[PDB]
């Protein structure tokens, strides 16, 4: 898992030598910024669930024909799975956000996100406004380098999912 | 590989839940000690040659037969092995203490360790020893160093010593 | 080849795998028909997941046979 | 081309001079728009040094521009001689190897790997050779190692371009050269999803490899002898590749990765794409 | 490979002379634009995947030709080729830009491209466009973001500038 | 060159991914890091002079034979080389500080390092002394985090001659 | 390109021997089933605008929301891209029936298909309903073998774009 | 590799004799059947990326537990995995109908299969399920297909069969 | 280990062919030379500890300070060492003659040689003059062919020393 700390251990190890002041340098700015992170994913963490209804919610408003039988987003069974899959997308991120690094967005979401959406034809498309909209949200309870962090990791995301 | 932040998320994650308030408030001391953290690995690092150096020297004024014709660390080119060695411990150690977490001391480093030595007839006995030699010489920088703010550290020689024996025992 | 320290430097998670050996994936630089060791027909290697599918692959095309599968710690 | 002196009557240092003609340079004695003769689209000059500095100023007066200069002396070498790779050697690391034979290995494989390019103590790979020695890493594994290792990296990989760093890799992988753009092109499409790893991965895995020195074999030039499903001028990109004993791959040279296969010269193997 | 700080280093070095305190003025002034710095990097990565699409619409909108049979862009296989290659260049300039110096772009990215295309077939010309496109979209970012203090980054504006045009001019 | 910068970058590049977050709060670090750095180059570079009469000096204390006719420490040239080499040392330190990581070091002092001194027999001893005299000196200049860099660094060498 | 004349050719090629009897009579089973394919392509040929003009209406019926403004759908440049793609379809289709191999295909269409479709947002699911219209007509004009033959190739590509 | 006709050679072989007649007669009737066969292959290839995505939703829908944290499909990474196997699986049984032959099978992909998913941790029982629901549905194209002469396939259709359960029961 | 004798073996399985004539008469060149070292040998081990004794001494002499309170010269412990390492020199030696190779040189003595020296802090010088006055000595009890052999050895010691 790819945080500053593995790293920097990593290249240390690789070359196969002591940590040195270089890479101690590159730590100590981890744990500096740490402070705000943690304060994002308490936040995050706390208004989860209100984030995901509003997500979830607008992209049936952005996508209304999901809603119409024959759909996938109709019938409870598809909601459920959409909650559920939002749900996990903010996990991860708060989870990055206190690791200090993409790390376990990279592996949990990313990794073999595209193959996953073809054979069960989901589009990125949906997912990404799901996160645009709470990036929106997110704009107004934090604030600062709390916020920029916030941002930074969601949109990592919809990067890899476009 | 892991670290103290990446394995209490995982652990979050097998549970399939945000992380438990009590669970940051960890993370946040943890933070928190950061940077006598840092100091105690510069410590290492800073002295390393000289631990090693010192260690062997003992090493090898107790157990003078390894330097002996039919010994193990006998002739020049298997000393050099054997000093290499300690070395290399040592590094993964100052790894670990960083991370905050054995793991990588464990999967890179001590993983195979015993049977190797094993193999080839080097006495696990005295390499263990050699690591506890370490261990004490190590602890002595971290515990003594110059310009440093003084406060407490134990917390950290603690954990730090921990590293060192479970390398001391997977090895033995 | 019983593993010292893990191999591999990148870090996942790995397995020990012991295959019987075609001489054709160990061909000694020989004239004539090229013969694999006599002291390993069954080499043991430690790899991670990542390359496990295409280590398996290419022991499969080549003669040799998977013996055991075993993970490396 | 060949140059037949290497200095005037009088004394002076001859050089080479290359340029793309102009048809304003040189035009046909006909009516019409002026048109140089196709065939010298580029042109080379041999002038001594007095005459260098108002030659290259005409030219680049003109629309001409100066494809390079090079001394000579230089030129009008003789091709590299190919007698240590036109038999390579070949090195086997038997089990239950001795100290002195797994010494062997380890220096003809940081050969072969890094090029003529010197290696220092520092650069030097402890922890991989003594895995090698105790068993538990092939010549195989320890050959991967060293295309992992940021030493190798920093010279082919972090310098030049993935053009260059693919046959550079190439080479020291496998003897042989690059044959066609169309190898040049996969590698560089695996590079952008998998990585830099994946691709390393990619030459050790592939079967040419396993087929010549498959395990336990440090790898050896195949090049410059004939192979299987070779084009016939990858074996003259092999005499660009490799330029003589004691030249090198060397980042630390004025300018020091570029390319010494052309791009259309591997256009003139195969195209499709 | 080079940065800022280490380019001004080995300038020092040649003269044999400990740095100027002039120079060392340069450098405690660049510090204290990083942040600046950093945002400007980090809006490029943020927005990556989008400036390139955006500036491909642009590209084909432009000459139609890439796209028909016959043309450089098609068919598809040459066009995936055509959408990498740009996202590379990017790529480069954004380290560029992190280092405050054109080498790392200029070593590893541009050096000898130009030469590809025209053997390919693939038109210089059209090329360096791209980048410019590009560049116009990601200024556009950098300039204008969300949530970031207001302030001057021009500095940084022009110097992102310049690495886009390195690249346009030895390609083309 | 190793500097935290470069090699986030070139991590960067081999994986063949964009700088994210993780690398940032990296270089972060390095930046937040520098004015500590900076301070203390600029105290070495005025003292320097005096450090290294200091240095040299020191070394001929421990070692008197060197000064005796027949040996190294002996007539002038020898004496102006030893000088010399040891303002080199700092020099290289002070820009190590400045660039901030080993970099400058690796690959002027210590690449090759061994081989010089063996084929020149020159003793690393020699070198580590006038390096300790130093260090206990720059141990008054400077102060906290400035002298904790320069300690780093100054190490660093120690430990690569022996 | 990869066709059954083609690869007999490599694989000789490879081992480094003569074409013997065994790739020969692969060759024969090319040769004796052009009759039927070449049959299959002088019908799509001949219906080819027909069945292009269907195909794409079809899409629209399918996803009627694409002809609404703010779509992709909507716009006459965006239909007649939708249009010219679709013949390139058909139009190879036809080649690979004829060159006796799915090398046309795979070359022009298939390799570099998701990541095109990915950067400009086109959703393979339009496509294959194209596809699959058409195969429906072409149910009907061919029959026998001929039939058999344009299905494959036509399905090919289905299985390729999802 | 091997397939029928080699295999009887073989056998042949080792008695040392010419082929029996009787054993001809199978392989003449072998080849009467050929179109069939054929057909049948057809008909999975076709399918192929059908087959899979349904009987995948099946065994999701079965078997929640899989995709849950904590469970065997879960995170994505794994997922992507287990889609991937089902597919190879399915593949090679394609081969192995064409042959004729259960052997290709067998040993590019049976073979350790069992005892790789054990060491993972893969819960062997639902690898089975998944094939099996994969059966279930081939099966259903291969037997009802359009524009196809009507006849009987059933021999073809069982050989496929036994197929898929060698595959079942050895992974099982 | 590298002899003559073991080489040819090695270089003739290498190509995997049977030892021809050019192997055999490089074998006869050596065992037609052991004659010669063998006597030498002979020489060496007679006088071994007399040798000794002189070279420890001389290289007191050589180096004063070694004698001196906190120095390594200093206390018996060491100077048995020094004794102790000296005939391991000389044993090899002997050994090298008699076998007909450096190997017992290399893989005892040379191989790692470095290392041990740095992380002890020996000075090679020391071990040299050693060398060097014993070489002194052998040039009497020695001459002709005898005596260039026993130098050869020697000398080669001195050169990976230095
Ligand atoms: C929400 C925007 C839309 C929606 C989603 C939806 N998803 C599925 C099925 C899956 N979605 C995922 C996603 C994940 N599962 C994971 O484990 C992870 C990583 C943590 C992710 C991102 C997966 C794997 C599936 C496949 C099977 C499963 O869910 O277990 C569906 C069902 C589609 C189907 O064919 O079964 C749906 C509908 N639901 C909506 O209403 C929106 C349109
Ligand atoms: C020194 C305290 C003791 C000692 C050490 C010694 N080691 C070897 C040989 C090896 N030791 C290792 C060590 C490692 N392998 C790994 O994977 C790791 C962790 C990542 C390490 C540290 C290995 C690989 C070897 C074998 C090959 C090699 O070159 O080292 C020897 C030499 C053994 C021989 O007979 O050649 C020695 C002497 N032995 C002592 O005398 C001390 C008690
Ligand atoms: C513990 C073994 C000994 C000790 C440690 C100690 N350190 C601090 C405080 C700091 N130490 C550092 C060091 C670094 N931070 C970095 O970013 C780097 C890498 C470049 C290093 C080396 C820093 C910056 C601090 C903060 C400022 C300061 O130096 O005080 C303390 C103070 C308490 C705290 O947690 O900050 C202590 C106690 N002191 C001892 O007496 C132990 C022997
Ligand atoms: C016209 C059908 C196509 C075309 C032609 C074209 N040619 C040039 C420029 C040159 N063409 C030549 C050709 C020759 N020079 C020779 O001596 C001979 C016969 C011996 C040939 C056939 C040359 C050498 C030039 C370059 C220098 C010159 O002007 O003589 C151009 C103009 C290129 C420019 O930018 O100057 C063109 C347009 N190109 C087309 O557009 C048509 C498809
Ligand atoms: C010393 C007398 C002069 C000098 C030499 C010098 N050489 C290099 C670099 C290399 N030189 C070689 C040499 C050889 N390669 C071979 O294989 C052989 C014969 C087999 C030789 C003699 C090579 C390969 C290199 C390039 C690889 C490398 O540099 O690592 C340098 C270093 C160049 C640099 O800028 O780093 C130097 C300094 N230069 C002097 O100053 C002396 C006049
Ligand atoms: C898109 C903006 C334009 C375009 C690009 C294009 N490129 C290729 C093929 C290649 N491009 C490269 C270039 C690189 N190699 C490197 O290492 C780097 C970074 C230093 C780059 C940017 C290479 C090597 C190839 C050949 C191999 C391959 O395709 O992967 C094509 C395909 C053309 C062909 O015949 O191969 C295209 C289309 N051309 C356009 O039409 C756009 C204006
Ligand atoms: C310039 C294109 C834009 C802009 C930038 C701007 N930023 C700041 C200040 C900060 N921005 C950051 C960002 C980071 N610092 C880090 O360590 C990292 C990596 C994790 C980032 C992304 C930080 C922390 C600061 C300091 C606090 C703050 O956000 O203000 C300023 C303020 C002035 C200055 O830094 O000198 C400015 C102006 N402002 C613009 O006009 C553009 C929108
Ligand atoms: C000082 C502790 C002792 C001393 C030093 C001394 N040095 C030399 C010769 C050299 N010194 C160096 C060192 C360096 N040169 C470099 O380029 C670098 C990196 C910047 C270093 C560290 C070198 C390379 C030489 C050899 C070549 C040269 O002449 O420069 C000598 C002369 C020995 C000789 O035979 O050349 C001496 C005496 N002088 C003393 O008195 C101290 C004991
Ligand atoms: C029809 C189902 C829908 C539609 C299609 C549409 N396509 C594009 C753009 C492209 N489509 C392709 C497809 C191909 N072009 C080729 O050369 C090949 C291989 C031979 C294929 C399969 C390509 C490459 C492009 C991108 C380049 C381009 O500009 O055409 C668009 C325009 C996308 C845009 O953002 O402008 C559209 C709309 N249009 C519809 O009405 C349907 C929804
Ligand atoms: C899916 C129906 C079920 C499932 C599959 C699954 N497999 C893995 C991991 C692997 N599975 C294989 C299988 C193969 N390797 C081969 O060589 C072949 C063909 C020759 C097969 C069939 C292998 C080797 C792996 C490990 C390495 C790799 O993935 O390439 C996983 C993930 C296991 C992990 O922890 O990474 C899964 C999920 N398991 C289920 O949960 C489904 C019931
Ligand atoms: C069996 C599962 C179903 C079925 C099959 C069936 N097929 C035929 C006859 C033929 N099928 C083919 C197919 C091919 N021959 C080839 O060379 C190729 C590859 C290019 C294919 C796809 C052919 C040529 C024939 C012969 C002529 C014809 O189809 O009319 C039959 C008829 C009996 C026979 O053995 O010829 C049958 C029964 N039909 C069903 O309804 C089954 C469910
Ligand atoms: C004699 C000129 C000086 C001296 C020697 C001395 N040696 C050591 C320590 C070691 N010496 C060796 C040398 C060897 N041991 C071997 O097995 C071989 C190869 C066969 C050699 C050449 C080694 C390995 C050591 C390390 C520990 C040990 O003694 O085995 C010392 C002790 C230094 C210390 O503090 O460790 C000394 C003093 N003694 C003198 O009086 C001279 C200056």
């Amino acid at each position: 898992m790819k945080t500053v700390i593995t790293e920097v251990i990593a290249s240390a190890d690789s070359q196969g030598r002591f940590l040195n002041n270089t890479e101690l340098q590159a730590a100590n700015g981890r744990f500096q910024r740490a402070t705000a992170s943690m304060e994002a994913a308490r936040a995050l963490t706390s208004n989860a669930d209100s984030l995901v209804k509003g997500a979830v919610q607008e992209v049936y408003n952005k996508f209304p024909y999901l809603t119409q039988p024959g759909q996938m987003g109709y019938g409870d069974t598809n909601q459920a799975k959409c909650a559920r899959d939002i749900s996990h997308y903010l996990r991860f991120i708060t989870y990055s956000l206190v690791a200090g690094g993409t790390g376990p967005l990279d592996d949990y979401i990313v990794a073999g996100l595209r193959e996953v959406n073809r054979t069960f034809n989901l589009s990125p498309s949906w997912y990404i406004e799901a996160l645009k909209h709470i990036k929106g949200k997110v704009g107004s309870q934090l604030s600062g380098q709390p916020l920029t962090e916030a941002n930074a990791y969601i949109d990592y995301c919809i990067n890899a999912l476009s | 590989m892991q670290d103290a932040f990446t394995k209490a998320i995982v652990a979050a994650d097998l549970r399939g839940s945000f992380l438990s308030e009590q669970e940051l408030n960890q993370l946040t001391n943890l933070v928190k000690e950061s940077n006598k953290r840092l100091d105690a690995v510069n410590a290492i690092t800073g002295n390393a040659a000289e631990i090693i150096s010192d260690a062997a020297h003992k090493l090898f004024a107790e157990q003078t037969d390894l330097i002996r014709p039919g010994g193990n660390a006998y002739p020049n080119r298997r000393m050099a092995a054997c000093l290499r060695d300690m070395e290399i411990i040592l590094r993964y150690v100052s790894y670990a203490l960083l991370a905050g977490d054995a793991s990588v001391l464990e999967d890179r480093c001590l993983n195979g360790l015993k049977e190797t030595y094993v193999a080839l007839g080097t006495p696990t006995r005295s390499v263990a020893r050699a690591v506890q030699l370490m261990k004490e010489t190590a602890i002595g920088y971290v515990n003594s160093p110059s310009g440093v703010t003084r406060g407490d550290c134990s917390a950290l020689v603690n954990e730090a010593a921990t590293y060192f024996d479970k390398a001391a025992a997977s090895i033995a | 080849s019983v593993l010292t320290g893990d191999n591999q430097q990148r870090g996942s998670k790995l397995f020990k795998i012991t295959i019987a050996l075609s001489p054709t994936l160990a061909h000694h630089p020989w004239p004539g028909l090229d013969t694999h060791e006599p002291s390993q027909s069954s080499y043991s290697t430690i790899v991670s997941l990542e390359r496990l599918l295409p280590e398996m692959t290419r022991i499969k095309r080549n003669g040799g046979r998977i013996l055991e599968i075993t993970e490396g710690e | 081309m060949n140059v037949l002196t290497t200095s005037s009557q009088r004394g002076g240092k001859l050089f080479k001079v290359t340029m793309t003609l102009s048809p304003a340079l040189s035009h046909h004695p006909w009516p019409s728009l002026d048109t140089y003769e196709p065939s010298q689209n580029s042109y080379s000059v041999v002038v001594p040094l007095d005459r260098l500095l108002a030659e290259m100023t005409y030219i680049k007066n003109k629309g001409g521009r100066v494809l390079d200069i090079s001394p000579a002396d230089l030129e009008a070498l003789g091709p590299p001689d190919i007698s240590s790779v036109a038999i390579p050697l070949k090195v086997e690391l038997w089990a239950k190897a001795d100290v002195s034979d797994v010494q062997a290995a380890i220096v003809a494989a940081y050969k072969q790997i890094f090029g003529n390019t010197y290696v220092l103590e520092s650069e030097r790979l402890t922890s991989a050779e003594s895995l090698l020695r105790n068993g538990s890493i092939s010549v195989r594994e320890f050959v991967r190692l060293l295309a992992k290792s940021e030493l190798y990296k920093e010279r082919f990989f972090f310098c030049t371009s993935n053009n260059r760093f693919t046959e550079l890799n190439f080479k020291h992988f496998l003897g042989r050269a690059p044959y066609n753009q169309s190898e040049i092109a996969a590698h560089l499409d695996r590079y952008q999803t998998f990585g830099y790893d994946a691709e390393i991965d990619s030459y050790i895995d592939s079967d040419e490899y396993i087929q010549a020195f498959g395990e336990n074999v440090v790898p050896y030039y195949r090049g410059f002898k004939s192979q299987s499903g070779q084009t016939v001028e990858s074996f003259n990109r092999m005499f660009k590749l490799y330029r003589g004993d004691a030249g090198s791959d060397t980042n630390l040279n004025l300018q020091g990765q570029k390319r010494r296969v052309d791009p259309k010269n591997l256009l003139r193997s195969g195209r499709g794409i």
